[PDB]
């Protein structure tokens, strides 16, 4: 809406495009930079006790 | 002929009722813990930190795809709740 030049220069971050630096608000630290609980808090609390939350990997 | 127990054996055996009741209660507690862990997973889920990094990535990849990738790829501007009770980010910032 503000122009093709505006759209192009707003989406450009680095002058050097060889390097990939994906944007992160923060970087994962625990569990060797990984997420142990890929769920919501209710899901975690109930899945530790209630069946049906775990859909398995097979 | 008197085939009675040895006296040291008798003396140490007047504690075995307490030993047996302790074993019953402890087995019950451990079995209940085992079943509480077992029922949701239909198995004993090995702990996440007890796995290699590739194993950790493979275990939770399906959860990532089902809980974050599908909502993000099928997202519409009117799908988000008007309140602030949205889905928390995977990495809380
Ligand atoms: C009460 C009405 C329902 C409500 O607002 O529940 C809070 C909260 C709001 O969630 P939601 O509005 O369903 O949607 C938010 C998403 O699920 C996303 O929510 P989430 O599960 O990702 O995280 C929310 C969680 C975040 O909690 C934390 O971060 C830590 C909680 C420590 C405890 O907050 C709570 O558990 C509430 C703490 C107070 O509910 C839940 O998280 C689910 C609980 C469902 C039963 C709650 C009891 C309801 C009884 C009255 C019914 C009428
Ligand atoms: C609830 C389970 C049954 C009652 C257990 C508590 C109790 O008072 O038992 C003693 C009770 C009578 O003993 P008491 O008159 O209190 O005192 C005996 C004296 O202290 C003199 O001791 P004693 O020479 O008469 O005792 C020999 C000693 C021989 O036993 C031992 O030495 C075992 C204890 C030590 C093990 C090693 C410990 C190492 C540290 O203890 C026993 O024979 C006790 C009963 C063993 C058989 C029944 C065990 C059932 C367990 C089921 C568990 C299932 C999973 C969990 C649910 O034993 C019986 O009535 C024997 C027949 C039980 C039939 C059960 C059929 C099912
Ligand atoms: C009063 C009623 C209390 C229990 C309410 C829930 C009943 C139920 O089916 O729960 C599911 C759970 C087990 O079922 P579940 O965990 O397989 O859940 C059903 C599966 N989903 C969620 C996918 C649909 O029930 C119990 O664990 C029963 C335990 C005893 C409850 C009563 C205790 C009374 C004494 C204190």
């Amino acid at each position: 809406v503000h122009g093709e030049e505006y759209a192009q220069k707003m989406q450009k971050r680095f002058h050097q495009t060889d390097i990939w630096a994906p944007f992160r608000h923060r970087y994962a630290y625990m569990y060797n930079s990984s997420n142990k609980n890929v769920k919501d808090y209710k899901q975690v609390t109930l899945s530790r006790y209630i069946n049906g939350f775990d859909k398995f990997n097979v | 002929v008197n085939t009675a127990y040895p006296t040291p054996l008798k003396t140490i055996l007047k504690t075995t009722p307490a030993f047996v009741v302790y074993f019953v209660f402890g087995l019950g507690f451990s079995t209940v813990i085992y079943d509480v862990v077992y029922h949701p997973k239909d198995r004993i889920e090995r702990f996440y930190f007890r796995s290699s990094k590739f194993e950790r990535l493979s275990r939770k990849r399906d959860e990532k795809l089902r809980h974050y990738f599908k909502p993000a790829i099928e997202w519409q501007p009117w799908y988000n709740t008007s309140t602030n009770n949205n889905t928390r980010p995977l990495l809380r910032y």
